[PDB]
């Protein structure tokens, strides 16, 4: 080191306490006391449904304190480096992403962020559509979710007087975990309240569905169902479990 | 039904003559995709992962908290019913004195994992909630508030613990080069389009709307006059045909 | 910082964030904002301002009749933000606080490691290379529980804090979709 | 050894901070990452003036 200490002084302090440097009582010097190298390990995977081959991200350290590719994230052991760019399959940080492609093995590689695409502008040109599509897109959003409640009592102390009669010392820890869980399962009623009930009244399709020439009966109500549901809220209520 | 989607389209600057002379390619085009959702959604199982992950979350931090009751947290047992049929109790309530510290401190760590986690879906109720309002029950002029496009009306679908829209979007596709240009001489006066932009295939010149090319005859139905030609960077010289011209010709 | 509160690094680089922002520069200025509906549409950029004046209600005539004007009114007004960005550093002070706010309940966390808790001393070192195991079991639970309970108050103040910036991540993701790749009719949620 | 007895706080904490981490990568995915494509200028700026 060069931490000078005074001849009174042993010990060097950190923030949190640790002692960051010593002095070697035979030998009068200063010595940091950095400790030994550590970092998160994290295992980069495709789904075991495909391989059951991984390769290993060593967060934060260098490719010395361990094919063996070197990002900013750390040392990545197991993943084979490619000149090429895709899109992200699996994440790592600072622009690598990997994934698990072809003889297969997992890349990585930096991602790419779209086609590049040069826009030919001059002064006097526009680009006017002459035909057009019409794209039915789908966008999911959670409204409610499910609503719970905790027993604090039967929880803690299960069907036991001895340790009810300590839970009454604590005071209003109980009634404060039934009144938090109840303002949200409240709410969770509110939340469907607010999002599907906003049309005043219950209206209903006429009984020919001559609209125009499209094809409403894939999203309308199914009467054949013993719940009235239509044909792609039935694929929905399926595909979650 | 017909005249509803020709207000929908001028919402988006489409001249509704769009609308009936193509009503049954988009009558083909809508129906067709609608027919595309469903083999989006009855092959691909992780379209639906806004709102697995709803019941995931959940189910995930309750079999935390059930999994809280197996441990010691400094007891000498994690079953109640031990330590009262084992102890006595000058000593049991030492032991049960670490269990109710240590279960207490699982469940404000539960409910403050509740509170922000139901926080965080009364903020994506309350955009559900818009959605529904701006977008179902009207036409948006958001731009891309109601999916990738041109908006025109949106279907609602319920879905469990969550709402499924359909939005129905207008997307341009086909396009041309055109040399265009910014304004019209005609006799001096500078001619300016009401509606569209002026185009030219190569040889003629026409106004013609924003966005679907259909070609007119430049005439002053369609321009206004504004000024003279000495300002305007890139006006062309054009003839700007008079309706009542010919009228009051013969 | 040695302590195991490592700090992972954001998938996206500065240099992708700043090609990102070139394709959502270079689609505004030369594509109008059909690069937001379907596909990217050149046209003139003073025939751009024409539309974007009809969205306000102003007839085209002002803009190609005062279009000098309106190139010395737009220019000169870029050329006012670098002196009011390379002069006043308190111009940055939302984005300064959430740097501020993180590094104070880092801060906040290491210096929880100094305290005793009731313990006889905040070096678990000097607990078992001073005390028995009988006797080391009852002070090593009290800074287990002192430390623990230090965890939980900060990330219960990162889920919040974390819960504030993903509500301005929604208004930024709103007002990059509505206000960059289109003209806004809300008034105030755009300047 | 004395932290293994209070259970799942260790392995609840680092999924929290995950939770969040993941969706720093998320939020900057949805504000920037709305183009589908990487446009570039043309080399001459006769943007009108």
């Amino acid at each position: 080191s060069n931490k000078k200490f005074l001849p009174f002084q042993q010990f060097g302090r950190d923030i949190a306490d640790t002692t960051d440097a010593v002095r070697d009582p035979q030998t009068l010097e200063i010595l940091d006391i950095t400790p030994c190298s550590f970092g998160g390990v994290s295992v980069i995977t495709p789904g075991t449904n495909t391989s059951n081959q991984v390769a290993v991200l060593y967060q934060d350290v260098n490719c010395t304190e361990v094919n063996v590719f070197q990002t900013r994230a750390g040392c990545l052991i197991g993943a084979e480096h490619v000149n090429n760019s895709y899109e992200c399959d699996i994440p790592i940080g600072a622009g690598i992403c990997a994934s698990y492609q072809t003889s297969q093995s997992i890349i990585a590689y930096t991602m790419s962020l779209g086609a590049e695409n040069s826009v030919a502008y001059s002064n006097n040109s526009i680009a006017i559509p002459t035909n057009f599509t019409i794209s039915v897109t789908t966008e999911i959003l959670p409204v409610s979710m499910t609503k719970t409640s905790v027993d604090c009592t039967m929880y803690i102390c299960g069907d036991s007087t001895e340790c009810s009669n300590l839970l009454l010392q604590y005071g209003s820890f109980c009634t404060q975990l039934n009144r938090a869980l109840t303002g949200i399962a409240v709410e969770q009623d509110k939340n469907t309240q607010e999002v599907f009930a906003q049309v005043k009244q219950i209206y209903k399709t006429p009984p020919i569905k001559d609209f125009g020439g499209f094809n409403f009966s894939q999203i309308l109500p199914d009467p054949s169902k013993p719940s009235k549901r239509s044909f792609i809220e039935d694929l929905l209520f399926n595909k979650v479990t | 039904f017909a005249m509803q989607m020709a207000y929908r389209f001028n919402g988006i600057g489409v001249t509704q003559n769009v609308l009936y002379e193509n009503q049954k390619l988009i009558a083909n085009q809508f129906n067709s995709a609608i027919g595309k959702i469903q083999d989006s959604l009855s092959s691909t199982a992780s379209a639906l992962g806004k709102l697995q992950d709803v019941v995931n979350q959940n189910a995930q931090a309750l079999n935390t908290l059930v999994k809280q009751l197996s441990s010691n947290f400094g007891a000498i047992s994690s079953v109640l019913n031990d330590i009262l049929s084992r102890l006595c109790p000058p000593e049991a309530e030492v032991q049960i004195d670490r269990l109710i510290t240590g279960r207490l401190q699982s469940l404000q760590t539960y409910v403050t994992q509740q509170l922000i986690r139901a926080a965080e879906i009364r903020a994506s109720a309350n955009l559900a909630a818009t959605k529904m309002s701006e977008c179902v029950l009207g036409q948006s002029k958001r731009v891309d508030f109601c999916g990738k496009g041109y908006h025109l009306m949106s279907f609602p679908q319920s879905a469990p613990h969550g709402v499924v829209f359909l939005h129905v979007t207008y997307v341009p596709a086909q396009e041309k080069n055109f040399t265009t240009a910014p304004a019209i001489c005609h006799d001096g006066k500078a001619h300016f389009p009401r509606e569209g932009v002026f185009v030219s295939n190569g040889t003629h010149w026409f106004v013609t709307q924003r966005n679907f090319y259909e070609p007119q005859i430049i005439t002053t139905d369609n321009t206004f006059v504004s000024g003279n030609c000495d300002v305007v960077i890139g006006i062309v010289n054009n003839t700007v045909y008079d309706p009542l011209q010919p009228e009051l010709d013969s | 910082k040695f302590n195991g509160l490592t700090v992972l690094p954001p998938l996206l680089t500065d240099e992708m964030i700043a090609q990102y922002t070139s394709a959502l520069l270079a689609g505004t200025i030369t594509s109008g904002w059909t690069f937001g509906a379907g596909a990217a549409l050149q046209i003139p950029f003073a025939m751009q301002m024409a539309y974007r004046f009809n969205g306000i209600g102003v007839t085209q005539n002002v803009l190609y009749e005062n279009q000098k004007l309106i190139a010395n009114q737009f220019n000169s007004a870029i050329g006012k933000i670098q002196d009011s960005l390379s002069s006043t550093a308190s111009a940055l002070g939302k984005l300064q606080d959430v740097v501020n706010q993180n590094a104070q309940a880092l801060n906040t966390l290491v210096k929880q490691l100094s305290s005793n808790f009731g313990a006889i001393s905040s070096v678990l070192n000097d607990i078992l290379s001073r005390l028995c195991p009988p006797e080391a079991e009852v002070q090593i639970d009290r800074l287990i529980t002192g430390r623990l309970q230090s965890l939980q108050t900060y990330v219960t103040q990162q889920l919040i804090r974390a819960a504030e910036i993903r509500a301005s991540a929604n208004l930024a993701a709103t007002k990059m979709s509505e206000c960059v790749l289109g003209q806004s009719k809300r008034v105030d949620f755009c300047g």
